[PDB]
């Protein structure tokens, strides 16, 4: 059976040699096709460095789909691989990392896919540790990063469709493209009233965040703060300006670990491959390089992508959405507690959330 | 020896980089430069995105640049990779002649500001004129896309908080058959109508509104700048009023604009403490440049009042206000100025309007 040429690239540190060994199931395919693994390092994670590397990877090798994993707390490295997807039609997946964290409004023509939680997803874990412990009344805090309208409206759908007494007190709007000299973000963070606060933002955004709602004694006593995986990011990666008492849900390996996923990034490009060839009796031709994409158009297409989503290997449903996100991820619910270390507190699992304490202890 | 302060541009050809460099350099002559100093550092367009986004970074942002000029290229190449690629580090983007919506969305272009105002702007033009003109009663008709809701957001703002919108209709972009959508407008008792779509669209639109008699006497036909151009044009029912943005496309005017703009805000910059250069290059920096956000504040709240293109001044999003529109008028198959523009008032020329019909 023929061979498909599939990169992993792996940012920063890696047990190389305990990824390759989870793969040794490649006796584990028994497809159409054999995917051909090959792991390159990557020590830059700029727009130049990303696109250089996987533009030579391309010209240099025939590459079928990318498998993609950093160890950065950067959300950028999901934006630039979605640009590149797109602009290539070449299948990325986002393992783990930066490149994992919520991309909203991916291309139309994008087949970049994302392990972990989609947004909307995670809105509703929030609410449903808040209906858990009957927080109803809180307010929500986002900056223009994108999805933060996804989020809101989430949020909002939910809550003016359920019988359940939320009242949601105020709505803030940050804007962190400004220099903040004339103390904006301070007045507008002076104005919150309630004890749950949700915060939709990057990780950098909130520690400067929660460093000015500090100041005006927000983040103390009486206030708990909620935020989604990508403000959390690495756990290993604690900002001092992150209060003791930060929720969040994550998704940062804790059950889920790297080699699995890239055994399963490998798996979900090639059975995508296989079920393609045995429907049409092709697949795209690997591109021959980035640098002429403007010609080589008519001559692409993003088919492969309803292959992509709808892979299911050794058992397991790797559903994607269309949006580009793991349809059923096990979350894991953390706290970031007195020794500032991240602590698991619940999981949520079959839609269903499973909390560690009936009550809160001090932390 | 002042300080070397670079600024980037990409531009459509390299006649446009030499006005480019010389308006730099009358903006070194014009102002007090002993401390810092401007350097013009520019690139024409490449021929795909990916090409574009590595120019960026080899080409201007390796030389520091603290902002980039970007023209709209004649001849699907937009500015987006430019607005991306400089995004990434917060380095003001400067659009030149993009009118296109989508650029006015800060989760998108986080640091984009434009000396050309996008196209649903256009309704501060309709809203002046349905006072000067007494419409109070308009149906508008806008097309299924980003665009044509931007055109609707816009005018509703304007009304919605005098005239009202007697019904708002939306279609699906490339639909050739209109015929439902207008017999629900031929309903109405309101027969003025508002089109906010592209050349293409508007076409079928009128096209359609002929079949049903709608471009005759007693319709009024209110249009922006698509909806006359091109293919849009060769359809067109007569009497129908349209705008064009003067200048809008004159890349040479709006490159001595930006330069003046951006110089003045420069120097006014380097007044405040604690100025931090550009990254060097994009190889190795995952950090934004920190001084970025305060430079776009200062942009944002600069003001050119004696511009080749008027009066420059920014609104919340970065885009441009006090764009002065020619006001169009298709008579006898020959678009005419009946008017312009002037950035907040409405100037009747003596060449008179002919209606739909008259
Ligand atoms: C687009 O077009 C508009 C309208 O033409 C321009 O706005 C006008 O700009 C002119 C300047 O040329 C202004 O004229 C000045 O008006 C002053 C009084 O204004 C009051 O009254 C008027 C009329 O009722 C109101 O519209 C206005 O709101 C005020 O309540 C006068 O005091 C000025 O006279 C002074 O200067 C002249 C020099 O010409 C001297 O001779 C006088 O002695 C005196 O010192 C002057 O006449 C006018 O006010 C503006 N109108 C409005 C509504 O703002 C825009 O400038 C134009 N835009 C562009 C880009 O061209
Ligand atoms: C979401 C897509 C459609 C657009 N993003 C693309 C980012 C991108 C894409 C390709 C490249 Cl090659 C690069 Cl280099 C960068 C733009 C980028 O994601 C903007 O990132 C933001 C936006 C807002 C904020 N919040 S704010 C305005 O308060 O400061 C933070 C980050
Ligand atoms: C990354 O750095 C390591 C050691 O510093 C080096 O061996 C390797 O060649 C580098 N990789 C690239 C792609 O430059
Ligand atoms: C594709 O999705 C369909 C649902 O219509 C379902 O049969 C299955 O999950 C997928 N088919 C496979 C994996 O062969
Ligand atoms: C464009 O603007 C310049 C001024 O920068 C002017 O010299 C030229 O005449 C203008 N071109 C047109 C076609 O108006
Ligand atoms: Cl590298
Ligand atoms: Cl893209
Ligand atoms: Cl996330
Ligand atoms: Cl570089
Ligand atoms: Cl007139
Ligand atoms: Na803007």
């Amino acid at each position: 059976p023929p061979s498909i040429g599939i990169a992993v690239i792996l940012v920063g540190t890696s047990d190389e040699v305990a990824i390759k060994d989870a793969h040794e199931k490649d006796d584990f395919h028994h497809l159409s096709v054999v995917p051909r693994v090959e792991l390159v390092a990557m020590n830059e994670t700029d727009p130049k460095s990303i696109i250089t590397r996987i533009c030579d990877l391309m010209s240099d090798r025939k590459i079928q789909g990318v498998v993609f994993a950093d160890d950065t707390d950067q959300e950028a490295i999901a934006q630039i691989l979605d640009f590149i997807s797109a602009q290539t039609l070449t299948p990325i997946l986002g393992i783990h990392g930066g490149s994992s964290m919520i991309m909203a409004d991916k291309d139309e023509s994008s087949m970049f896919f994302q392990f972990g939680p989609s947004i909307e997803q995670q809105a509703s874990v929030m609410l449903n540790i808040m209906e858990e412990y009957d927080w109803y009344i809180f307010s929500i805090v986002t900056t223009y990063f994108p999805g933060y309208q996804d989020f809101v409206n989430k949020i909002r759908s939910t809550i003016e469709n359920s019988f359940v007494g939320w009242e949601l007190e105020e709505v803030l709007l940050l804007d962190m493209s400004l220099d903040d000299g004339d103390s904006k973000i301070q007045n507008q963070l002076k104005k919150l009233q309630s004890p749950i606060i949700l915060l939709y933002c990057t990780k950098e955004e909130a520690t400067y965040i929660f460093e000015v709602a500090n100041s005006v004694g927000l983040t103390g006593y009486g206030y708990t703060w909620i935020v989604p995986s990508l403000v959390a990011g690495d756990t290993d990666t604690v900002p001092s300006e992150f209060p003791t008492g930060l929720i969040s849900v994550s998704y940062d390996e804790w059950d889920y670990g790297l080699p699995a996923r890239v055994r399963d990034g490998i798996a979900i490009i090639t059975t995508a491959a296989s079920d393609m060839l045995s429907e049409h009796s092709f697949i795209p031709e690997p591109k021959s390089s980035c640098y002429n994409t403007h010609e080589k158009r008519i001559y692409q297409s993003n088919m492969l992508n309803r292959y992509l989503i709808n892979v299911t290997f050794e058992g397991r449903d790797l559903s994607f959405s269309e949006d580009g996100y793991q349809m059923h991820p096990k979350l894991v619910i953390i706290l970031l507690n007195k020794e500032r270390k991240w602590e698991r507190v619940g999981k949520w699992k079959d839609k269903s959330l499973q909390m560690k304490y009936y009550v809160w202890p001090r932390m | 020896d002042p300080k070397i302060v670079n600024i980037g541009a990409v531009l459509s050809t390299k006649k446009h980089e030499q006005i480019f460099r010389e308006a730099v350099n009358q903006a070194n002559k014009r102002h007090f430069t002993r401390k810092i100093q401007l350097q013009a550092t520019s690139v024409t367009h490449r021929p795909n995105a990916i090409q574009m986004a590595l120019s960026v970074c080899e080409d201007l942002i390796s030389s520091q640049v603290y902002a980039i000029l970007v023209s709209h290229p004649p001849a699907h190449l937009t500015p987006t990779p430019i607005s991306y690629t400089a995004g990434f580090y917060r380095i003001p983007v400067i659009g030149l002649t993009t009118r296109m919506s989508i650029y006015s969305d800060k989760s998108i272009h986080l640091s984009f500001l434009r000396t050309v105002p996008p196209y649903s702007h256009q309704a501060l033009v309709w809203f002046e004129m349905m006072r000067l003109f007494n419409w109070n009663h308009v149906i508008l008709i806008v097309s299924d896309d980003h665009e044509g809701r931007a055109a609707q957001k816009k005018l509703e703002t304007l009304l919605e908080g005098g005239p009202k919108a007697d019904k708002v209709l939306q279609f699906e972009p490339g639909t050739k058959n209109l015929t439902a959508l207008l017999l629900e407008a031929k309903e109405l008792e309101a027969r003025v109508i508002i089109l906010s779509a592209s050349e293409d669209d508007a076409t079928a639109v009128y096209k359609s509104a002929a079949m049903l008699d709608m471009t005759g006497a007693g319709y009024v036909w209110l249009v922006g700048e698509r909806e006359i151009s091109g293919s849009a044009l060769r359809y067109a029912p007569d009497g129908i009023i349209g705008l064009q943005l003067i200048n809008g496309k004159n890349e040479s005017a709006h490159i001595s604009d930006a330069v003046a703009v951006v110089a003045q805000a420069i120097h006014e910059l380097f007044e405040m403490e604690n100025i931090t250069d550009p990254p060097r290059g994009c190889v190795g920096n995952t950090n934004i440049w920190k001084t970025g956000p305060l430079f776009k504040r200062v942009l944002m709240s600069s003001k050119y009042p004696d511009g080749v293109t008027g009066r420059i001044e920014f609104n919340e999003d970065g885009d441009r206000k006090f764009a002065q529109y020619s006001i169009m008028n298709l008579q006898n198959r020959k678009l005419v100025q009946v008017g312009i523009f002037n950035g907040s008032y409405i100037i009747q020329n003596d060449r008179k309007i002919i209606w739909p019909g008259g």
